[PDB]
RNA sequence: AGCUCUUUCUCGAUUCUGUGGGUGGUGGUGCAUGGCCGUUCUUAGUUGGUGGAGCGAUUUGUCUGGUUAAUUCCGAUAACGAACGAGACUCUGGCAUGCUAACUAGUUACGCGACCCCCGAGCGGUCGGCGUCCCCCAACUUCUUAGAGGGACAAGUGGCGUUCAGCCACCCGAGAUUGAGCAAUAACAGGUCUGUGAUGCCCUUAGAUGUCGGGGCUGCACGCGCGCUACACUGACUGGCUCAGCGUGUGCCUACCCUACGCCGGCAGGCGCGGGUAACCCGUUGAACCCCAUUCGUGAUGGGGAUCGGGGAUUGCAAUUAUU
């Protein structure tokens, strides 16, 4: 067989994300499903304001942190073996991967 | 038992604390984090809210 | 198919395409000609390149423009510098050099930025002030 | 001229006047009473005014894959003054551009659209072309 | 802390058959997910586990309003005796590994 | 409120009663304390090794001069060679018809017919024409996107200056300085016990200083600070041109989302739907200034919208002390 799927990933840390993508697209083609190569989606900033003191008299400062949530997508058309595979190597840091199947 | 003991906590201040520490005061609700900013601000890097600029 | 290229314009925010391409020639903005425009005090800006450089030209081509972003003003130079780096790009790969060379000389030397795009650009506000470099107010005692 | 041809005011200005000759449209009795927006100061001047914002819709619709009568109620909307407050948008009425929506249809220049908003039909998109032209036509100027 | 002699016997038979217990810190939630044959919430859980701690038998840990009970050996014996039960006991701990 | 009482059932050894002992506190002290934070300070400040100079603590280095945003550099100098803050460093954003790519992003351009209008031309078939829709075994990455790439080094040139460090003009071109974040040595009775299950001691602790019903915090001759809105014809008005961007959402630590579209209502709003864990949908955010065809006409008037009266509705169990 064959079944049309697509692996998305979200995550943080750049250069590990990008790697983690690299490989999956490289393996992916390199057998040849050929993707729908790594579709990166805009990067989202996650933007939190305040003032510095918990509690407050005293120039008025403030702070932002950010926390920013990268996401990827690749499309694999296979089956078996280099489905649970492709997916499991490409594992360990900071990656969140989800699989679906098809069509809705 | 008691009918005695509650009155309304469905909304405002009062229906919500840190999960931190209780404080129902300068709560941060947004992304569903719920901390209060005092403390916010001493697990910020846990969390994963980095400081770039 | 034919000869054709597609250039930019760059203002503020909002930037405007260019499409043009080989045709009967005459120089549509969205979808409506490039005589209607108004903002219109403005309207000669948009001719402005046409007119420094000779009505005809315009005659061996069909040119189209979309500009999205920025606002009315903003949009104005946009589309402008699009449509006279347009052209220029135009006699690059159809036309000769010293005939583009001859259109960036008419332009860059009365300009308006033309075929350049103007850097300026938001500065962002910083805590104290609701403005960049504007600073709230302060009463002593 | 497409209705994308002639000049917006004078467009809506020739159908506006041609939707009075034709004698029927239709006309919330109101229309002597109604503001047209809360952030509305006084009613129209321009107590005959039903017509040309009919007009004026007509042209928007045809513009567009579909529109719908919240959009209208805040493209009408103007600036409200909060007094003390600082000025914010106010969508403007719903039942004046509803009213339009349902009368226009009764003349068929619109249709409901599928996926909701209203969309223009070919009976009015061939009655708006051809003001259009008459338009074009009177005169240079 | 006060309570029942029922409900004082779901407390301590749980916590014997599990070893550990854990509550949040609200009094009025009454009732909590997980057990609970229901009838309460931290109080008569946490009271009786509280005062079962004061006496040694359980180590309690507060962290982020939850309340970590961990029983006691001391504790083991102790339940051993309320609930009576065959000598070997064996709890929330028996085990494997490696 | 079975709180208290009358009446007499009920639970069943938990509790009660006594002793010793805890426990909470938005109780007090920041002038008893951690952390965090303001301030000196984003100022140019700071120090060691090794030597020289002194019995010694110490001193020179770390300076007359020039230069620099900066103890930044040059030079001179009994110092030489380094580090700390500054800087470099990191982040954000512009210049890349280059790079590698994209149906959860678009574009070209078909195939494009259709809707299809006639808008002009044609008598019409037919041609040129702006959009929507078709979606395709079309093509693309230009706009869009996010990753990697390069660009600025005051690079060249010319004046000036110890002819140095640098300064100024000029070219390519994004021009030397886009804008933040990061902050030393050492201090303060700066602020914080009401952020802290951080915390001492103290105080209190059943007739509570630990919760519900109800009010204050919102009580008005007067002063102050931050602001908002104004004083009009660059305007106030009515019709009409008309473009965006950072961001946001439900399916949630315990009750609940963003909302396009039909209908009713002058409004406020009411009501019926249907999609959307979202680059898919709300939203080509069709914003507002503004631009414009009118009116007003220099009258506190149409500038201004205070105060008050009546009334409609929304949130909530509850709005009276107006939530709006």
């Amino acid at each position: 067989a064959i079944h049309r799927i697509r692996i998305t990933l979200t995550s943080r840390n750049v250069k590990s994300l990008e790697k983690v993508c690299a490989d999956l697209i490289r393996g992916a083609k390199e057998k040849n499903l050929k993707v729908k190569g790594p579709v990166r989606m805009p990067t989202k900033t996650l933007r939190i304001t305040t003032r510095k003191t918990p509690c407050g008299e005293g120039s008025k400062t403030w702070d932002r942190f950010q926390m920013r949530i990268h996401k990827r997508l690749i499309d694999l058309h296979s089956p078996s073996e280099i489905v649970k595979q492709i997916t499991s190597i490409s594992i360990e840091p900071g990656v969140e991967v989800e699989v679906t199947i098809a069509d809705a | 038992q008691q009918l005695y003991w509650s009155h309304p906590r469905k909304f405002g201040q009062g229906s919500r604390s840190c999960r931190v520490c209780s404080n129902r005061h300068g709560l941060i609700r947004k992304y569903g984090l719920n901390m209060c900013r005092q403390c916010f601000r001493q697990y910020a890097k846990d969390i994963g809210f980095i400081k770039l600029d | 198919p034919l000869q054709s290229v597609q250039v930019f314009g760059r203002k503020k925010t909002a930037t405007a395409v260019a499409h043009c391409k080989r045709g009967n020639g005459l120089i549509k903005v969205n979808g409506r000609p490039l005589e209607m425009i108004e903002p219109r005090t403005l309207q000669y800006k948009l001719l402005e390149p046409v007119l420094l450089l000779g009505k005809e030209r315009f005659a061996g081509v069909d040119i189209r423009v979309r500009v999205k972003g920025g606002g009315h003003v903003a949009q104005i130079y946009a589309i402008r510098q699009s449509i006279s780096k347009a052209l220029v790009a135009y006699y690059q790969k159809y036309v000769d050099e010293a005939s583009k060379k001859e259109i960036k000389d008419i332009l860059i030397q009365y300009d308006r930025t033309l075929l350049v795009a103007d850097p300026r650009r938001c500065e962002s506000k910083k805590f104290g002030g609701p403005g960049a470099r504007a600073r709230y107010q302060k009463s002593y005692r | 001229v497409t209705v994308k041809d002639v000049n917006q005011q004078e467009f809506v200005r020739a159908l506006a006047a041609f939707l009075k000759k034709s004698g029927k449209l239709k006309v919330p009795e109101w229309v002597d009473t109604v503001k047209l927006a809360k952030h509305k100061e006084l009613a129209p001047y321009d107590e005959n005014w039903f017509y040309t914002r009919a007009a004026s819709t007509a042209r928007h619709l045809y513009l567009r894959g579909g529109a719908g009568v919240g959009s209208m109620t805040k493209i009408y909307g103007g600036r409200q003054r909060n007094g003390v407050m600082p000025s914010h948008f106010s969508r403007g009425s719903k039942s004046v551009a509803r009213r339009v929506l349902q009368a226009l249809e009764g003349l068929k220049m619109v249709e409901k659209d599928q996926d909701w908003g209203r969309k223009l039909t070919p009976q009015g998109q061939r009655d708006l072309d051809r003001i259009a032209g008459q338009v074009a036509a009177a005169k240079k100027k | 802390m006060l309570m029942p002699k029922k409900n004082r016997i779901a407390i301590y038979e749980l916590l014997f058959k599990e070893g550990v217990m854990v509550a949040k810190k609200d009094v009025h939630m009454p009732k909590h997910p997980e057990l609970a044959d229901k009838n309460v919430p931290n109080l008569h859980v946490m009271k009786a586990m509280q005062s079962l701690k004061s006496r040694g038998y359980v180590k309690e840990q507060f962290a982020w309003r939850h309340f970590y009970w961990y029983l006691t050996n001391e504790g083991i014996q102790y339940l051993r005796d309320y609930l009576h039960l065959p000598p070997e006991i064996v709890p929330a701990t028996l085990r494997r590994s490696r």
